């Protein structure tokens, strides 16, 4: 009936919707089923608790990127590393996310028209709103009410209100908004429970959201996998897909997948949804070149794997003069959103900026022992407490504009343990981002000044942020674009792509709520095809 | 007086904490032995120099290494323990150990009391 490929959120929502409307479903997950208690124990037993991939092993047959230390799965060329993370396992990469759950703002959808750069969406905010709201309700998202304007106009209030801000984050909101109300520091919307919700407990302040909440007080992809399964979808773990076959009638006829042995298998149904992620999905597509489609399925555009995007990151850290004590409650409760929009967006990149509320005991204890100076236990404790108390760090997402030379292709040369080719990402970061970043570095310096900042360190190397978007871009017309404004493939009237791959613009904020929205949209549209 | 005995009394002096666990102490010892404490004279010599007089940079640096292990709970990028790592007890009044709830919940709006 429907084969869905990818058991993350993008694809589990879809699977759950349809198997609810009775129409029988098959969900293929490359990775294995690993339960929460195991991820947790793996975390407790990892030596660098700042490595958010570390408690998620790459299966030989369905590997994913690692960097503590490198496993080399991705082939990175170009001028910059696309060292984003993701997880291959039942439930997908939102095992390990922060559950930041934003909406894009209206102008984000009309970037060339309005700002004369990048590239419009076909649909616009209006069209997405009611799906945002449904996504918020399905994920369980809390957020502020009318006392704070998040610049994406709402029909309903948030399903939940925030838990109170930590001292750290409220004090800094108050101080920063008092220096410059332009900054508009606000409480951040997040897929996390301020009360018992859809059967999940309220948030307790494990301060471990990356890389696992132990109790599921925040949303994880697994929630809708389990939903889909009770609603009668068939989960097949360790089924890693490497080809879709195109049938005579131009549609999609089957998906081919290797198990953990390298042995090959074949799955048929009526409709096909790729919700692999923004890398593995292009990869499957081009692995699938064949007689009638010499350029790889859905790629009459030449745009598949292309347009690849993520939020080039940039940071500051210092010791504040006031005590603040990061590490209490969630790792992020707040954001500084006053530069998501502006005329400047024609010249240079917009950002969201966010203060970290991560515990820094380890970090700052480690630091002190590096100074190579024996202390009386009392000095040592005094200092651990003080340093851990006063550390502050800001990071940020910059927008990067969709660019066709930024792309992922399946390696001609390199391969994995079961004989599937490997992602080869070319990627560069141009002056649009870099001029945005120069302004950010000034906000940072000002934040430091305001907060009595000491030992200020600027982090000017662009970090990844795991927001993998572009690679099957969304279009009006089917040749500079892969999917219509419904995430139907232009080339295959029975293939949809549920992923941030589809998003032509990456905007200023975490992309996953938008995905959840598109997923529900798609699932409506598909519910109509008997 | 075996190596453990000396280790344990050493660590007490260095950490200032009474009632350090010998079960964990054993494990830290054995991991530290992989590639520290060249001799068998090191531990005793460290105790005497510490207890009374004063330390070579090298001796200082051994003491640090011992301290490092108790406070971080890790030795050569292996976790010996997580809960009982001492840095957490130094801030247990205010900060949680990541992945462990406070026994009563949403506490964190307060400014901590010094
Ligand atoms: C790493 C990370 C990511 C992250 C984050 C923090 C961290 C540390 N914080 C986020 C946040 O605050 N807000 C947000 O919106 N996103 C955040 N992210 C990224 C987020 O996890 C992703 O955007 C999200 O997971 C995307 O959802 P999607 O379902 O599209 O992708 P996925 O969760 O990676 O799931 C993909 C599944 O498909 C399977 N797969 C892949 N290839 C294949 C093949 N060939 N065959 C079969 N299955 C396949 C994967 O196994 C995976 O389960
Ligand atoms: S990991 Fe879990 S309970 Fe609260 S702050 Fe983070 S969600």
């Amino acid at each position: 009936d429907v084969v869905v490929v990818g058991s993350g959120v993008a694809g589990a929502i879809v699977a759950h919707q349809l198997a609810m409307a009775g129409k029988a479903v098959i969900l293929l997950e490359a990775g294995p089923r690993m339960p929460r208690w195991e991820i947790v124990e793996r975390f407790r037993n990892q030596p660098d608790k700042m490595d958010f991939m570390a408690p998620y092993p790459s299966s030989p047959w369905a590997p994913h990127p690692e960097y503590g230390p490198p496993n080399d799965y991705l082939i990175l060329k170009g001028e910059h590393k696309f060292n984003s993370q993701y997880i291959r396992a039942v439930g997908g990469t939102t095992w390990h996310w922060a559950a930041s759950a934003w909406r894009f703002i209206p102008n984000d959808f009309k970037m060339k028209s309005v700002y004369g750069v990048g590239r419009d969406w076909p649909i616009q905010y209006d069209d997405l709103e009611p799906y945002y709201q449904r996504a918020e309700e399905e994920l369980g998202v809390w957020g502020p009410g009318p006392e704070e304007d998040l610049y994406s106009p709402r029909k309903q209030p948030y399903p939940m209100p925030p838990l109170p801000l930590s001292f750290n984050e409220q004090t800094i909101k108050t101080a920063l908004n008092n220096y410059d109300p332009k900054f508009h520091v606000v409480t951040e919307p997040v897929a996390r429970n301020s009360r018992p919700y859809d059967g999940r407990p309220t948030c307790c302040g494990n301060n471990n959201c990356m890389p696992i909440c132990p109790i599921g007080a925040m949303y994880n992809g697994i929630v809708h996998v389990e939903k889909a399964e009770r609603a009668g979808a068939k989960l097949i773990e360790n089924a890693v897909v490497y080809k879709l076959e195109t049938g005579p009638d131009k549609r999609i006829v089957a998906a081919l997948y290797k198990d953990k042995t390298g042995a090959e298998h074949r799955v048929e149904g009526k409709y096909f949804v790729l919700a692999a992620n923004g890398i593995e999905t292009p990869k499957i597509l081009l692995m699938s070149a064949n007689r009638d489609f010499p350029n790889g399925v859905a790629n009459s555009s030449d745009m598949v794997g292309r347009n690849l995007m993520d939020h080039p990151g940039t940071g500051v850290s210092f010791y504040a003069s006031e005590k603040l004590w990061p590490g209490r409650g969630p790792q992020e409760m707040t954001s500084l959103i006053g530069f998501r929009d502006g005329p400047f967006r024609a010249t240079e990149a917009a950002k969201k900026i966010h203060l970290s509320n991560l515990s820094r005991i380890d970090q700052e204890t480690q630091k002190i022992f590096k100074a190579g100076k024996l202390m009386k236990p009392d000095e040592l404790d005094a200092q651990i407490r003080d340093r851990s108390a006063r550390y502050v760090q800001f990071d940020c997402f910059h927008e990067i504009l969709p660019q066709p030379e930024n792309r992922i292709v399946p390696s001609k040369t390199a391969t994995d343990a079961i004989g599937i080719p490997r992602p080869e990402i070319t990627y560069a970061i141009d002056d649009y981002v870099k001029r945005g970043a120069a302004h950010t570095r000034e906000v940072y310096a000002t934040a430091a000044k305001v907060l009595g900042g000491t030992d200020v360190v600027f982090n000017d190397e662009f970090a990844p942020n795991n927001h993998i978007t572009g690679s099957t871009i969304m279009g009006a017309d089917a040749r500079d674009s892969v999917v219509d404004k419904d995430c139907r493939t232009f080339d295959h009237p029975n293939l949809f792509i549920s992923s941030s791959a589809t998003m032509p613009t990456v905007g200023t904020v975490n992309v996953t709520l938008t995905i959840a929205a598109l997923a529900l949209r798609m699932s409506d549209t598909l519910k109509k095809e008997v | 007086t075996a190596p453990l005995d000396t280790f344990m009394t050493l660590s007490e002096s260095l950490t200032g904490k009474k009632g350090l666990s010998r079960v964990i102490g054993e494990r830290l010892l054995q991991a530290l032995q992989k590639g520290s404490f060249k001799t068998a004279d090191s531990l005793p010599q460290l105790a005497g120099a510490l207890a009374s007089g004063s330390l070579t940079p090298e001796q200082e640096s051994l003491a640090l290494t011992i301290l490092e292990a108790w406070y971080l709970g890790i030795v050569d990028n292996v976790v010996i323990t997580y809960e009982e790592a001492l840095m957490f007890g130094v801030v247990s009044d205010t900060l949680v150990i990541r992945s462990y709830c406070p026994n009563k919940p949403g506490f964190w709006a307060d400014k901590p009391i010094e």
